[PDB]
């Protein structure tokens, strides 16, 4: 798929293919939602969660990892689209975060698919208070009375309330790496967010200020470079512990869904901070995990 | 179909036309967008 110059000039009925395609997708997911919700358990709505878990999970993954892929996340996705995609993202995360022994043994497709879905998304959904610096939010294209026409928020934390910001996110991240729990008491993180989390950071780098110098202050991502390295020895921190906790696959998904982060990180920065991870994973060499 | 799915009734004047469909249009268009995946990416940016 590709669907620059169908956005740009094409038929009104095949764009509306398009956004039918997206938000069924979309109210498919709040369909589960609703079903887990009254019951965790996993014939017809069990056909339609069959559905989800078999085709549907994938193809948006697929969808969404090929938008990130051709830089496609600014034209497909405007007017209701980010609605859609936003209901898509508070389902996606309510798997992540539910405790349900139902949505186990899909988590590994969540995870990936909440990483293909934060890899392509128009607006940094994570910097809600410099969220205004982005003309393309679905807020500043609405202006006010179009936002209330339609049935937005008018708050970007409101449109997001369960997924935490940004900073809430990092400071789980970091207590995270202090606690250095296994992974069956926390899985949620390492599982979806860990993930998520990466992509999120590879798609507003170069909106980060130490990018771009020029327009700051008003950028619409306050990101930091070192903040990004932190994030990566946190990682690794915590890598350390499912190491020695015997890990399971789940953390070499981890580490191929990473390698972007350890590609974009700096050679000087790579000295003295993975000859350590190649220090640590060959003093606990006895694992079938291959780091990079 | 949509009856006949949860009918008795799958006999069909077009159960061979979607048989022949499922069977080889579909892996035909799986393969042919597999072998021709850059004609339909090429958007102008260069590609090809």
């Amino acid at each position: 798929l590709d669907a620059r110059t169908v956005m740009k000039t094409g038929l009104e009925s095949v764009k509306s293919a398009l956004r039918a395609f997206l938000d069924n997708a979309a109210e498919d997911l709040e369909k589960t939602m609703e079903n887990l919700k009254q019951g965790q358990f996993t014939k017809g709505v069990t056909q339609i969660i069959n559905y989800t878990t078999v085709a549907l999970l994938p193809m948006l993954s697929s969808l969404f990892e090929h938008i990130g892929q051709h830089q496609f996340g600014e034209d497909l996705i405007l007017e209701d689209v980010q609605v859609s995609c936003y209901r898509i993202l508070t389902s996606l995360y309510a798997l992540g975060t539910s405790k349900s022994i139902y949505v186990e043994r899909q988590r590994s497709a969540l995870g990936e698919c909440l990483a293909a879905f934060a890899g392509a998304f128009p607006v940094a959904f994570l910097e809600t208070h410099l969220d205004k610096h982005n003309i393309y939010s679905i807020y500043n294209t609405k202006s006010s009375r179009e936002r209330a026409a339609l049935s937005l928020p008018t708050n970007v934390e409101d449109v997001c309330p369960n997924i935490p910001s940004l900073e809430k996110l990092m400071e789980e991240i970091v207590e995270l790496a202090e606690s250095g729990i296994r992974y069956t008491q926390m899985p949620h993180v390492m599982e979806v967010i860990l993930p998520m989390l990466c992509s999120y950071m590879s798609r507003w780098w170069e909106h980060g200020p130490e990018n771009n110098p020029e327009r700051a202050e008003m950028c619409c991502t306050a990101l930091n470079s070192e903040h990004m390295n932190t994030l990566l020895g946190n990682i690794l921190k915590i890598i350390y512990n499912n190491l020695g906790i015997d890990e399971g696959a789940w953390m070499k998904r981890l580490a191929v869904f990473s390698q972007p982060i350890i590609n974009k990180v700096k050679p000087q920065l790579l000295k003295t901070h993975f000859l350590p991870l190649m220090e640590k994973l060959k003093k606990k060499a006895a694992t079938v995990v291959s780091e990079e | 179909f949509d009856g006949g799915s949860r009918g008795k009734g799958e006999h069909f004047p077009y159960e061979q036309e979607i048989k022949f469909f499922a069977k080889v249009v579909l892996p035909l268009i799986d393969q042919y967008f597999k072998n021709h995946r850059l004609y339909f990416l090429s958007a102008a940016s260069r590609p090809l």
